[PDB]
RNA sequence: GGUGCAUGGUUGUCGUCAGCUCGUGUCGUGAGAUGUUGGGUUAAGUCCCGCAACGAGCGCAACCCUUAUCGUUAGUUACA
RNA sequence: GGCGAAGGCGAAAACUUAGGCCAUUACUGACGCUUAGGCUUGAAAGUGUGGGGAGCAAAUAGGAUUAGAUACCCUAGUAGUCCACACCGUAAACGAUAGAUACUAGCUGUCGGGGCGAUCCCCUCGGUAGUGAAGUUAACACAUUAAGUAUCUCGCCUGG
RNA sequence: AUUGGGCGUAAAGCAAGCGCAGGCGGAUUGAAAAGUCUGGUGUUAAAGGCAGCUGCUUAACAGUUGUAUGCAUUGGAAAC
C-alpha cells in the first residue's frame, strides 16, 4: 500500500486544556473538554499528498532534513531513520544561522572536520583538560549544527516532531521557498507547514509510524527499500 | 593606559635594531646619539626603495652598518649608481677611517615592517589620496607583502579643533598583550598646515609561537 | 538596478562614557520594471555605509505592475501614524514631488504621482508607509481568480 | 614663550578591571536588541550547557624573565 | 465577588422598594435610539443652624533638628471629622475608554440564574477577569467586558 | 480634516442617570413622489471664462462664435 489507513489506529489525544483554535478547522469539531482525537480520513489524506509530495521533489535530487528534538524518542528514531535512509538527522537542533548565513554553517563543519582530524593525528601532548576542551568543542559543533555538522549543502526540505516546537528551524525553514512539512499537533500553530498532518506525537506509535512512513518517502524517491505502508504490523515502542 | 609589549619582545623575544656591547658607560652615550642619525638620514632619503630596517653595531668608535629593505632593487639602481652613493654616504656618514662591509639581504613578505607602512601611509594621506582610501592602500600594502592582522590608527588634526571624529582599522589576531607575538609598531608625525599628525600601524610579522628568545 | 540612497541620520546611543556618534544610511534600490526594494544600514564612513545598505536593498526585489504610468489603484499607505497617498495618476503631470519621492516613484517603474502626506515630518515613517502603499497595489488577474467571477475582474 | 580645545607622542583614574568590542544574519514599525546574554564554572567571555543564533578580536593567564629539587655540562684564580 | 446610574454599597437584625440574572413564535405592533436646551442626583472639604464632641488633627502654639519648622518628631490643640437641614454640586466622579444597539480564534478562573444529577462533573446564558489570534493604537498595549467591528445621537479637540 | 482627522498615556466621553428642539429609524404591501432619477422649455447677459478664429509686428489688447450657469414651469416611475 501507501500510506495505509492501519497506521491510522492511535493518532489521538495529547495534553489537553492547551490548544490552538485554529487547529479545529484543520482537525475536526474539538468537545468542550478539549478532545485532541483526530480524524482519521482527513488525516490520512494530508499525509499521502505529504509523502507524494515529498517524494516528488526528493526526486528532483533535493534532500529531506530528518529532524529529531523531542525527549528521547523522535530523535532516537530520527537518527535509526538516517543510518537507514542517507538524510540527515539532528541530535540537537541548531541554535540558528544556518540557511540565510551560508557562511555560519561553513565554519561549523569545518571545524568539526578539523577535530575529528586533530583527534586522530595526535593523543600524546594532548593534557586531560586539552582533551576534553577537544571532544567539548565537538559535542558543541555537533550540537549547535546538527543538520550541519560534515555536509555545506542547503537542505530542500525539513521536517520536526512540532512547527512550535524549534524557533530556529522555522527560521531557516521560510528562509528558504520550500515546502516545509511537520508533525502537526492540536497546540500546534498551523502556520508554519505546507500540508498539515494532523497526528499524535505524545502517543508514540504515532509519531514514530508517521516520520518512518516520512522515510520510506523519502527512500522511495531515493531508490531504496521502504517498509511502513508496505509491511501491514505497526511498531509497539514507548516514547523512549 | 596606550602600550605594546614590544621592548620585552625585542630583545629577549627578538633582536635590536641597534645593538652592539661595549665595556664602557661613557662611549655608549656617544654612540647612541651617533647612529640615530644614520638610522634617521638613511630612512628618509630612501623611500623609493622602501628599506624596512637598518641594524648598527658600534664598538670603539668602529660602526657597521646592515640594511634590509622591501625593494633593495632601488638600492642599487639602474647602472649600478645608487648602490655606489649608498656606499659612499655610508662610509662617509661614521667616519673617515671607519671600517664599512654590507651585504644585500631580503626578507619574507618584504612590507610586513611597520616603519615604512607608516611612512607610506602618510604619502598616501598626504598625497591626493583621500583618508579611507589611504587607509586601504596601507592595508593592502601591508596584506598584499604577506603579513599577518593589521591594527592602523591616525590620530591628531583634521584642520579643526574638534577630537571625536576619526577612523581606525582592527583586523585579526593582534594579542597587545603576548610576548612573543612579532609584532612591529611605527609613528610617524606629518606636518600638514594645520599641525602635525600621527600615522600609527601595528603589523605582525607573523603569529610566532615556541620562539620566545632572542636569536 | 540603480541602487539609490534615499535617506541618512545619525543615530545615537547611551553607552558606558560617551555616545554613539554614528550616521546610519537607507537605500531604495528597483530595475523600473516594476522590482522596487528598501535597505538600512549602519556605518561610521559614507562609501562603506552606501554599498552596505545598497547590497542590503538589493536582496529585496518586489515587482509591481503598470497602469497609467503610475500605481494600480489609489491607496493610502500608512505606518507608523505616518500615510502617504499613491494613486494610478493620469499621464497629463509627470512626476510632481521632491527628489526623494520622485526617485521612490522612478524606480518603481512609475512615470507619474499625485502626493499627499499626513503626520509627522520624521522621514523614517514616511518611508515606511510610501513602501507600504506602493507594494500593496492589486492585479486584474489575481482578483479573477480569488473571485467567484474569473475572466479578468 | 605660550596657545594641550589644535595636537602628535606619553602615561595615569576607574583598573590590569571582569568584562569588552566587530562581522554574518535574525528579531523591532523606527531608537534598538541578538549572539556577546543566562544556569553550572573561574583571577578571565574560564569553558560547558541552553537561548537567532553563528563566530572574529581585545583585557586578566600566554611565550619572557624571575623560582625552587634533581640529573647533567666545562673547568680555573672555583671546589677540594 | 455581586449589585447600585456615577457618586458608592461590609457589626448584625428587619421592612418599603429601584433595579438584576435565566428562557419564553409567547402581547401593542417600531410603540424605537440617543441627546444641544431641559429634569433630577451628585464623595467631599468648608458655611451657618441645634445637641452632645469620644478622639484627634487646618489654623495656632513649645521643645527638637535644621541653614530654619506653622514640613517630616511629638505634646496642647479648634474649625472639622458626627448627625438633622440647605448650599457648597467640584474629585484621581478618569477605564483620563459616552449612551442605545448587533457582531469578532480561543483558552483558563469566578459569581448568579435555568436544567440535571451523592456531592459533583456537565451544558446554557449573562455578569465578572485575564494571556493571546484577528483587528486596532507611532509606541506603550487593548483584545469577546477592545483601544476590534460597525449604525443613531450628543460632548470634548489645534502649537507652548 | 462631507471631501480630508482624534478622543487610555502627546486635545480627550460630558460627574452620573433620564429626555425634547433636532436627528434618524425593523419587515411586507398600497397611495404620493418632496428626497430620487427621468423628458423638456424659459431665462442664468454680449463682454468674462472652457474649446475657435481674426487683426493689432504677435499676444499684451480688442472683437467674436458652440458652451457655461440657477430658478420656475412640465409626463412619469415606487426602490425606500
Amino acid at each position: 500500500s501507501l500510506a495505509k489507513l492501519g497506521e491510522m489506529r492511535t493518532h489521538v489525544g495529547m495534553v489537553k486544556r492547551y490548544w490552538n483554535p485554529k487547529m479545529g478547522f484543520f482537525i475536526e469539531p474539538e468537545r468542550k473538554h478539549n478532545n485532541d482525537h483526530f480524524v482519521l480520513e482527513l488525516q490520512r489524506q494530508s499525509l499521502q499528498t505529504a509523502y507524494n509530495y515529498v517524494k516528488e521533489v526528493a526526486q528532483n535530487n533535493g534532500q529531506i532534513l530528518f529532524v529529531g528534538t523531542k525527549n528521547d524518542y523522535v530523535k532516537k528514531l530520527v537518527n535509526n531513520i538516517a543510518k537507514r535512509v542517507d538524510v540527515a538527522f539532528i541530535t540537537q537542533r541548531w541554535l540558528g544561522g544556518t540557511l540565510t548565513n551560508f557562511k555560519t554553517l561553513s565554519i561549523s563543519i569545518n571545524k568539526l572536520n578539523k577535530l575529528v582530524e586533530k583527534q586522530a593525528e595526535n593523543a600524546a601532548d594532548l593534557t586531560k583538560k586539552e582533551n576534553l576542551m577537544l571532544s567539548r568543542e565537538i559535542e558543541r559543533l555537533e550540537k549547535f549544527f546538527g543538520g550541519v555538522k560534515s555536509l555545506k549543502r542547503l537542505p530542500n526540505l525539513l521536517i520536526v516532531d512540532d512547527p512550535v516546537y524549534e524557533k530556529n528551524a522555522v527560521a531557516e525553514a521560510n528562509i528558504l521557498r520550500i515546502p516545509v512539512v511537520a508533525l502537526c499537533n492540536t497546540n500546534t500553530n498551523p502556520e508554519l507547514v505546507d500540508f498539515i498532518i494532523p497526528a499524535n506525537n505524545h502517543q508514540p506509535q504515532s509519531t514514530c509510524l508517521l516520520m518512518n512512513l516520512l522515510a520510506d518517502a523519502v527512500a522511495e524517491a531515493k531508490a531504496m527499500p521502504t517498509m511502513f505502508a508496505y509491511k501491514p504490523d505497526e511498531e509497539i515502542q514507548i516514547e523512549i | 593606559q596606550k602600550v605594546n609589549s614590544n621592548g620585552l619582545r625585542f630583545g629577549i623575544n627578538k633582536n635590536w635594531i641597534s645593538r652592539w656591547t661595549a665595556n664602557s658607560h661613557a662611549q655608549t652615550a656617544k654612540w647612541l646619539i651617533e647612529d640615530e642619525k644614520i638610522r634617521n638620514l638613511f630612512f628618509v632619503n630612501y623611500r623609493n626603495a622602501q628599506v624596512s630596517n637598518v641594524e648598527i653595531e658600534r664598538t670603539q668608535a668602529t660602526v657597521d652598518v646592515f640594511v634590509y629593505a622591501a625593494q633593495p632593487a632601488f638600492l642599487i639602481g639602474s647602472e649600478n649608481k645608487n648602490i655606489q652613493k649608498i656606499t659612499k654616504q655610508i662610509k662617509q656618514i661614521i667616519g673617515r677611517t671607519t671600517n664599512l662591509d654590507l651585504t644585500i639581504n631580503e626578507i619574507g613578505s618584504p612590507m610586513l615592517s611597520a616603519r615604512i607602512i607608516a611612512r607610506d601611509l602618510a604619502n598616501a594621506i598626504e598625497a591626493r589620496v583621500p583618508l579611507r582610501t589611504a587607509m586601504r592602500q596601507s592595508l593592502i600594502k601591508v596584506l598584499k607583502a604577506g603579513a599577518n592582522g593589521i591594527k592602523v590608527l591616525v590620530s591628531g588634526r583634521l584642520n579643526g579643533a574638534e577630537i571625536a571624529r576619526d577612523k581606525m582599522y582592527i583586523e585579526g589576531n593582534m594579542p597587545l598583550s603576548t610576548l612573543r607575538a612579532d609584532i612591529d609598531y611605527a609613528l610617524e608625525k606629518a606636518q600638514t598646515t594645520y599641525g602635525v599628525i600621527g600615522v600609527k600601524v601595528w603589523i605582525n610579522r607573523g603569529m610566532i609561537y615556541t620562539k620566545g628568545l632572542n636569536r | 538596478f540603480e541602487e539609490r540612497i534615499v535617506k541618512l541620520k545619525r543615530i545615537s546611543k547611551t553607552t558606558k562614557g560617551g555616545r554613539n556618534m554614528r550616521f546610519s544610511v537607507l537605500v531604495v534600490v528597483g530595475n523600473r520594471k516594476g522590482k522596487i526594494g528598501y535597505g538600512i544600514a549602519k556605518a561610521l564612513e559614507v562609501p562603506n555605509a552606501i554599498k552596505k545598505a545598497i547590497k542590503a536593498a538589493h536582496n529585496s526585489l518586489h515587482t509591481i505592475e503598470i497602469h497609467k504610468g503610475s500605481i494600480y489603484h489609489e491607496v493610502i499607505g500608512r505606518s507608523g501614524a505616518s500615510r502617504v497617498l499613491l494613486k494610478p495618476a493620469p499621464q497629463g503631470t509627470g512626476i510632481i514631488a521632491g527628489g526623494a519621492i520622485r526617485a521612490i516613484i522612478e524606480l518603481a517603474g512609475y512615470s507619474d504621482i499625485y502626493t499627499k502626506n499626513l503626520g509627522r515630518n520624521t522621514p523614517i515613517n514616511m518611508i515606511h508607509a510610501t513602501m507600504d502603499g506602493i507594494l500593496k497595489q492589486l492585479s486584474p488577474r489575481r482578483v479573477a481568480i480569488l473571485r467567484n467571477k474569473n475572466l479578468n475582474e
